[PDB]
């Protein structure tokens, strides 16, 4: 029993964890097989950030520009190049903690652990979703960017964010481990700022199924809603337009608790329109839009505490 | 504001 | 920005997970150099668990009687012995990755990272707080026994908690690393209930600075309160007493931000008393306490967003 | 009901 916000296990990427320092400026890299993947951040000073063109400031660079620290063995870089807004350092030794791994764009709603990391050393892993507007609520100094977001099956890690920015609103952006931005931000220092976001409207679903399966149905109703119904509420209280895809990826978790998609739907279009009533639901006096129904069945008993 | 790049110093 | 429930990365206790089996019972434990330490719960049968005399199954044991894997590699056992509810076995191979460590007793409020695991594979990671009550509000399933709780401190790992079972309000109980367990609980599975809990105080003062350290004000107050009338606020509230050693603990806080600690506890009291009319908290809707005042300098940035 | 002691079967 219980349910917590549970990241994946950290040790798989700590040892891909290395520090990246151009001149001044440093931050962290991924060190995979022979080579090192960072921001390109990594080649301004502060006077080239409001505006850097990196092509121009890269051509100025050597390979024995970049100091590449993996704990405190210095690592020599023997080529570089950039791919949209990451350096891929070519190193003269493979890591030889690499583990299986892949390079995944993940879709908005996606969740992921992050491996906050500071002058390549690890500090704290948490777990993330990228928000309908592709951005992340992370927890991020300066210092930070490179830091990675992972998801990991079968002890094969997949890399689907990298650390680049904060946005004035105090929340995050970044890209995937190919260099490209999520959401339509670019890594200088600019007036930007994230559009305007939405609720998870599948992850309060399987999270209203994982307090079904931990024995709560308070706040289930004898209703039930078609999609056209529900989305029409679901509108008006800014969540995101549930599909018929949404409904099918729903499958498990309501043949586990027997009960019917659009009967949920029911349930959470009472819970936003009443509100609690001062009652909580798996701890939070909120709905929780960051567990994806994978995240659900992952943590969750097989076995509905009925 | 403008966003930042939040990298290190060193 | 930001603020998370952060963990410490888990590669360095990833490294030390086992697998136990004795029989058909199986669990985790925690191989150090070359002893594996891990509840003595795996010794019992479902016929024992009501009322098991741990000393007299034990004996009736061989080394050879408990089947020890890491990985895939199988653990020869040369001698085995129970320390209050924890076996020490010890096994013919030192664990080449066993981290500097140590093992500590931690008191009520403290928090630590939980490293769910089962046969002996890492699951999970997440945060968690040893409640006034001496249980922890965990995620954990059948095979979760043996799990470690830690902190990290410099590369040094300080184990606090080993998991050993669920008590019927689906909160968790276990020991320290010596198999003493925290609060009232014993390893069988008769009736047995959590003590009434409370509210951890000094956690919620050391979060509503973390609100203030990353931009937020709304909650403060013009007003300030005697320890005292405190208190007496807080006892209606069933939050725990704070003492004169909790207003110093919150020192540095109190310091980073310009606010006295007997101002944010009149900022509290008129939290508890008025409620948070519909606002949040740095994206709580309750006032949260599972983060130490060590946890907010750790995490928060030392410049407050003034 | 009772406490549950979370061994695993094997």
């Amino acid at each position: 029993s219980g349910f917590r916000k549970m990241a994946f296990p950290s040790g798989k990427v700590e040892g891909c964890m290395v520090q990246v320092t151009c001149g001044t400026t440093t931050l962290n890299g991924l060190w995979l097989d022979d080579v090192v993947y960072c921001p390109r951040a990594v080649i301004c000073t502060s006077e080239d950030m409001l505006n850097p063109n990196y092509e121009d400031l890269l051509i100025r660079k050597s390979n024995h520009n970049f100091l590449v620290q993996a704990g405190n063995v210095q690592l020599r870089v023997i080529g570089h190049s950039m791919q949209n807004c990451v350096l891929k350092l070519k190193v003269d030794t493979a890591n030889p903690k690499t583990p299986k791994y892949k390079f995944v764009r993940i879709q908005p709603g996606q969740t992921f652990s992050v491996l906050a990391c500071y002058n390549g050393s690890p500090s704290g892993v948490y777990q993330c979703a990228m928000r309908p507007n592709f951005t992340i609520k992370g927890s991020f100094l300066n210092g930070s960017c490179g830091s990675v977001g992972f998801n990991i099956d079968y002890d094969c890690v997949s890399f689907c964010y990298m650390h680049h920015m904060e946005l004035p609103t105090g929340v995050h952006a970044g890209t995937d481990l190919e260099g490209n931005f999520y959401g339509p931000f670019v890594d200088r220092q600019t007036a930007q700022a994230a559009g305007t976001d939405t609720t998870i409207t599948v992850n309060v679903l399987a999270w209203l199924y994982a307090a079904v399966i931990n024995g709560d149905r308070w706040f289930l109703n004898r209703f039930t809603t078609t999609l056209n119904d529900f989305n029409l509420v679901a509108m008006k209280y800014n969540y995101e337009p549930l599909t018929q895809d949404h409904v099918d990826i729903l499958g498990p978790l309501s043949a586990q608790t027997g009960i019917a998609v659009l009967d949920m739907c029911a349930s959470l279009k009472e819970l936003l329109q009443n509100g609690m009533n001062g009652r909580t639901i798996l701890g939070s006096a909120l709905l929780e839009d960051e567990f994806t129904p994978f995240d659900v069945v992952r943590q969750c008993s097989g076995v509905t505490f009925q | 504001t403008s966003a930042v790049l939040q990298s290190g110093f060193r």
